[PDB]
RNA sequence: CGGUCCGGCCGGGAACUCAAAGGAGACUGCCAGUGAUAAACUGGAGGAAGGUGGGGAUGACGUCAAGUCAUCAUGCCCUUACGACCAGGGCUACACACGUGCUACAAUGGCGCAUACAAAGAGAAGCGACCUCGCGAGAGCAAGCGGACCUCAUAAAGUGCGUCGUAGUCCGGAUUGGAGUCUGCAACUCGACUCCAUGAAGUCGGAAUCGCUAGUAAUCGUGGAUCAGAAUGCCACGGUG
């Protein structure tokens, strides 16, 4: 729902992103910006993101290329 | 309000004058603009790396004599307890009790 | 060409003594002067809570009155220029000079 | 009105026809101020309450009124720790009230396509002394009839 | 009578009667009509069959039946499988769009049980 | 000549100019029927010149701001009885009998603090 | 029940403001904090100097200050030093250029403000507080006020238990509108808290 | 009264609406009757208004050790932390219970087209017209306006014609899917709005209970404060009544 003049990425994060795939396969990639929206370049990778209290391990599939990082990342308790 | 509540709003206020008084105003007219770099304009991640605190956005309006963050009027800067305190002590010009 | 004059106070006498004080300026110094027209008062209104803590029932209603006067001099003489651009009227009372 | 002696406000009088009966009748029947509204509903229905007679309106109108005006009403009283209910005799003023009410009530518990039908529908039973409003009138006299011993 | 839209519209009003399909609104009947030459206040009846195969070749256009359940239950069935926020407010029958669920959940949550 | 009356309610207010003589009724350049679509307010504007014997006896000038449709139809009747009594004089007593001389004081009463309109006070709960 | 302040309820009737500037919603804010900024200097450098009222207007592109005061000469000082620096400041705080006027008040048996000042100190000094109640109204109806009444408040003389106090003499008619009621507050901060001193002075109507 | 592109628009006029300053006016003042020849009460005249004309502000001594130490001020505890800075999260949870509201269950109504009549307000890191693009939210360009001048800003119920014809419906709009707009560094948790699609419960509500005496209730729109954005709340305004 963010306008149509392009999305939304923390620069770190993108930083952190193209030294991890240039650098071929590394560790999780431990995150605060659950704002960052998840782009294709990221299929593959497995972002740590943070939901208040931990960091949640995201594996990137191609179906989550748009979402952002934070929607797989609950930060609720609830059972 | 604390001490630390009202250096943080001083803070902020300086912030955004320094920079979002010209800097950020540039970068989000580049980023509004539909005319110019569709593709690498490199404004929307210029504007994340300003500091958060000279965004306006993030000022909270308090009262000038105690720093209460609610019930403020832009009006007197004040907040409606003080605004009271100092209509009924006829500090403020031409404000009295209305009736009608 | 010709000058309008608006007045602003609070205080509607006060208002009235600056609009008398330039009519007389104006007419004696042998200008003609249209007006005073009282234009209508602005009265911004406030209502807020008189308790510190909760009782939203319990509020003050307050309000500013602004008056507003429009003085017209058609010839403007140098004489009458040059007199009422020294004026000197009251605290509470802003004047504006339109040319 | 503990003390309150109170007048009474003007009304208006019908623009049609003229009356203030009429100009109760479209009060009561008026709902959240719509006095347009009700007017139409109760011209249509009055002009369809007439070629079915033939006493023109105002005629058919009071024609139906008269049968759905009660005498007596039982009014409510907590002195003997129960239900007393003192047969009273009604006043012409709430007489005609209490008629074009029960008349409105009647025509709008129909299942009548619309307002103006269902009032006609109304007043012609009326008129012909049978309907829902004539029911209440009936069950009014018929309690005060069964209490008439504590006048 | 009947449409490419298996579905059987009831005779009255084509602008209302096209609605019946599943896909269809008042905008989109308002289209397909338009598109058609069919006038909005004609019944079902009353139009030729010439000009049913005409309202059939302009709903081929749309994706608007069953076929359009297979896509909304696959779109649900991928935001459930990808375990993200609303897929997980899918599986549990909560509210996905942000309400409340102190209060006013009823919709999703259904008739209340102590 | 003109007979002038200036007729008033909530938030109207009317100027009449009356004429000696036709059945003419010029409401803000409409005339009555197509100004007032509403019966009840043709009948309220008419009702003055009804117990003066007036059918085409007199030309009204009308002109009326603010207000609705019967806020301007008392404004206009008011504005009519004045211009008649500016007219004759001698019908002040006939209008006064009939109410129309009276200027109806009824507006709308303020909001208060507290109450959801002028006197509908919210909704009390007690236990 | 909770009573209207006597001095708001009578601004623009019978009592006059102590800002009399005008000014658009620009510079509202602004000009209202600056005058609070230098009321609050002039209070703090003359508390020993029995201000009673200070009023604030602005001309055009300035500020005026006048300062009523019981003791003139102390304010104003050798050859004006005293309140030649305190223009210089007043200036400062305002940013605008300042003047000052004082202004005598002649009665100071009559002033809420100084009465209050007075009883307020009195308390602070471990004065009973009866005392400084009946002399303040004793004081101010000896020299032609037609009524007072000073109220005190909150654990008087060291009580664990707070009580309100108040002593009354004359006529003062609060809820006539007419009436000229000199009304003024002061916190006296001792041992055991912060006492309350209101005073109310009725000087007739009109 | 002349002119007119028919627009108070332009000469003009100062009449009227209105603006806003001053004044008048209502006092049981007058008449009659009742009444302790009193106070008063009932009615009448006149009058725009009649009996404290309508509404508001105004809250006595005190009561509840009532509320606020988290507006503020103020008479035990912490101090390399009970202080301070930061990012993310939460205050938005959800088996459930209650209070206050909004929208409905429809025909005194829904929808479509045409058209009439308000008041009160706000506006300069603001209100933003006209024109162009967009189905729309909006976008681009760009006047005027610190404003009885310009903008917000099309009042809506109403009225005329047509349709629907008592059905879970052309009622109702919840919920959900997809596509977007804008603010904002940033709309995932957790924004508002638009378009397309879907179309829950609901057919008038048990015990019980609330508000309101006249321009009131009921109903219909409008504005403002807070505010980058976020009103079904609050505060105000008028229409019908």
């Amino acid at each position: 729902r963010s306008l149509k003049k392009g999305p939304f990425i923390d620069l770190h994060l993108l930083k952190k992103v193209e030294k991890a795939v240039e650098s071929g396969d590394k560790k999780p990639l431990r995150t605060w910006s659950r704002r960052s929206t998840i782009f294709p370049n990221m299929i593959g990778l497995t972002i740590a993101v943070h939901n208040g209290r931990q960091h949640v391990p995201v594996f990137v599939t191609d179906e989550m290329v748009g979402h952002k990082l934070g929607e797989f990342a609950p930060t609720r308790t609830y059972r | 309000a604390k001490q630390s509540m009202k250096a943080r709003e001083v803070k902020r206020v300086a912030l955004a004058d320094k920079y979002f008084a010209k800097r950020a105003e540039l970068k989000a007219i580049i980023s509004d603009v539909n005319a110019s770099d569709e593709d690498r304009w490199n404004a929307v991640l210029k504007l994340q790396t300003l500091p958060r605190d000279s965004s306006p956005s993030r000022q909270r309006n308090r009262c000038r004599q105690t720093g209460r963050p609610h019930g403020f009027l832009r009006k007197f800067g004040l907040s409606r307890i003080k605004v009271r305190e100092a209509a009924m002590r006829g500090e403020i010009p031409g404000l009295k009790k209305a009736s009608w | 060409q010709r000058i309008r004059i608006r007045l602003k106070a609070f205080d509607h006498r006060l208002i009235d003594q600056a609009t008398a004080e330039i009519v007389e300026t104006a007419k004696r110094t042998g200008a003609q002067v249209r007006g005073p027209i009282p234009l209508p008062t602005r009265k911004e209104r406030f209502t807020v809570l008189i308790s510190p803590h909760v009782n939203k029932d319990a509020r003050d209603q307050y309000e500013i009155r602004t008056h507003l006067r429009l003085v017209d001099i058609v010839e403007p003489t140098e004489k009458t220029v040059d007199a009422l651009m020294r004026l000197d009227l009251a605290a509470g009372v802003d004047v504006q000079i339109s040319l | 009105p503990r003390r309150r002696v109170i007048g009474q406000r003007k009304i208006l009088p019908d623009p049609k026809f003229g009356s203030e009966l009429l100009a109760k009748f479209v009060n009561i029947l008026m709902v959240d101020g719509k006095k347009s509204t009700a007017e139409s509903i109760v011209y249509s229905a009055l002009e369809t309450l007439a070629q079915r007679s033939g006493k023109s309106e105002l005629e058919a109108f009071e024609v139906a009124l008269e049968n759905v005006r009660p005498t007596v009403e039982v009014k409510s009283r907590r002195v003997g720790g129960s239900t007393y209910q003192v047969p009273v005799e009604v006043r012409p003023v709430r007489r005609n009230a209490l008629a074009m009410r029960w008349i409105v009530e009647a025509a709008r518990k129909r299942g009548d396509k619309s307002m103006a039908l269902r009032l006609a529908n109304e007043l012609s039973d009326a008129a012909e002394n049978k309907g829902t409003a004539v029911k209440k009138r009936e069950d009014v006299h018929r309690m005060a009839e069964a209490n008439k011993a504590f006048a | 009578a009947r449409i490419a839209g298996i579905n059987i519209p009831d005779h009255k009003h084509a602008v209302i009667a096209l609605t019946s399909i599943y896909g269809v609104g008042k905008t989109r009947s308002k289209a397909i009509l338009a598109a058609a030459g069919i006038a909005e206040d004609v019944k079902i009846s009353e139009l030729s069959e010439g000009q049913i195969d005409t309202l059939r070749d302009e709903v081929a256009k749309f994706v608007v039946e069953g076929d359009l359940r297979r896509e909304i239950s696959m779109s649900i069935k991928r935001l459930m499988d990808l375990g993200c926020y609303r897929g997980l407010r899918h599986r549990r029958g909560l509210p996905v769009r942000g309400q409340r669920t102190k209060t006013n959940a009823r919709t999703r949550k259904g008739p209340r049980k102590p | 000549n003109q007979y002038y009356g200036t007729g008033r309610r909530k938030s109207s207010a009317a100027r009449v100019f009356i004429k000696p003589g036709n059945g003419k009724i010029v409401i803000n350049q409409r005339s009555l029927e197509q100004y007032f679509g509403r019966e009840t307010a043709r009948m309220v504007v008419r009702q003055p010149l009804e117990l003066v014997d007036m059918v085409e006896k007199l030309d009204l000038y009308i002109t009326v701001k603010g207000g609705g449709i019967s806020g301007q139809a008392g404004a206009i009747r008011h504005g009519i009885t004045r211009a008649l009594m500016e007219y004759d004089e001698s019908l002040r007593s006939e209008l006064r009998k009939a109410g129309f001389v009276t200027r109806d004081a009824r507006q709308v009463e303020r909001k208060k603090v507290g109450l959801r309109k002028a006197r509908r006070r919210p909704q009390f709960s007690k236990r | 029940g909770q009573k209207v302040h006597p001095n708001g309820i009578r601004l623009g009737i019978v009592k006059p403001w102590n800002s009399t500037w005008f000014a658009n919603t620009k510079e509202f804010a602004d000009n209202l904090d600056s005058d609070f900024k230098v009321r609050q200097y002039l209070t703090k450098e003359l508390a020993k100097a029995s201000v009673s009222r200070i009023v604030i207007e602005r001309p055009a592109k300035s500020i005026r200050v006048t300062i009523h005061t019981a003791r003139p000469g102390i304010v104003i000082g050798k050859k004006g030093e005293d309140v030649e620096k305190l223009r210089k400041v007043v200036a400062d705080i305002a940013g605008v250029p300042a003047q000052i006027n004082i202004a005598e008040v002649r009665k100071p048996e009559l002033d809420a403000k100084l009465v209050a000042d007075s009883i307020t100190s009195q308390l602070e000094r471990r004065v009973m507080f009866r005392r400084a109640m009946k002399r303040a109204v004793q004081n101010a109806m000896r020299l032609g006020a037609k009524g007072i009444k000073v109220e005190v408040s909150g654990r008087l003389g060291g009580a664990e238990i707070a009580r309100t106090e108040w002593y009354r003499e004359g006529r003062v008619p609060l809820h006539t509108l007419r009436a000229d009621i000199d009304y003024n507050t002061s916190e006296a901060h001792t041992t055991y808290g912060v006492i309350g001193v209101k005073v109310w002075i009725f000087k007739g109507e009109i």
